[PDB]
């Protein structure tokens, strides 16, 4: 039920909270912002873990966005934070992220980190 | 070889039936191959550029019809952006008609 045309009251707020999370720059301000979305992002993971699922598509197609910038201005840009932050916010959301709805926002992830992989295989 | 270059001779001709024809040969040969088409995407940037609105007009229709499998990136984006400033309305309606199917990897691209 949870691909249902329902509204949850806190689905808007985890949106707001994983832009912040998503969206950094070189400013370590910004990666102390970004560290404390990783923080409530994942705290919600742990305790509510189906709320996150259904907004798999859209960090996957932040991180498909993200994925074509060089090395240096990846590593630079600390978008290696990021690519770390829901890296290991998947990895929180462990027994639930294999199911069959969240399938395809899962492959498209992981196809963003493959073709970073590939990109700065060097 | 001799080989190389014969679709930038063909785009850059000065003629513009050539162009036009060149253009043609672009959309059959990308409606075949994906990988020569994301090659060619920036040949056909160039062709909206072009001073002939008609190569322009049909450089789009082309590119409309191609782009079911390329992606842009930001110097696409902008560029293509840029033509559809122009004054003319057919050529707008154009752009109008590429940009429904285009596809676009950032959310800053939209």
């Amino acid at each position: 039920g949870a691909a249902s045309s329902s509204v949850c009251k806190l689905d808007g707020l985890i949106h707001r909270f994983i832009t912040l999370l998503a969206d950094t720059s070189d400013s370590r301000a910004l990666e102390n912002r970004g560290a404390d979305a990783s923080m409530a992002c994942r705290k919600l993971a742990v305790a509510h873990p189906l709320l996150l699922l259904r907004h798999l598509p859209m960090i996957a197609a932040l991180l498909h966005g993200r994925t074509h910038l060089n090395f240096q201005e990846f590593r630079q840009q600390n978008h290696l934070s990021c690519f770390l932050h829901v890296l290991g916010l998947l990895e929180l959301l462990q027994p639930h992220v294999f199911r069959s709805e969240h399938q395809g926002a899962l492959w498209d992830c992981l196809l963003s980190f493959i073709r970073l992989l590939l990109n700065y295989r060097k | 070889s001799g080989a190389c270059g014969a679709f930038v001779h063909g785009l850059e001709d000065e003629m513009y039936e050539v162009r036009i024809a060149a253009v043609e040969a672009l959309c059959m040969l990308a409606q075949s191959s994906p990988s020569f088409a994301e090659k060619c995407l920036d040949f056909l940037v160039d062709m909206f550029n072009d001073e002939i609105e008609e190569v322009r007009l049909q450089s789009i229709h082309t590119m409309r019809k191609i782009s079911n499998n390329i992606t842009l990136r930001e110097d696409q984006l902008d560029t293509v952006l840029a033509v559809l400033e122009d004054s003319s309305r057919d050529i707008r309606e154009a752009l109008h008609e590429l940009l429904c199917c285009t596809n676009v990897s950032t959310k800053e691209g939209i």
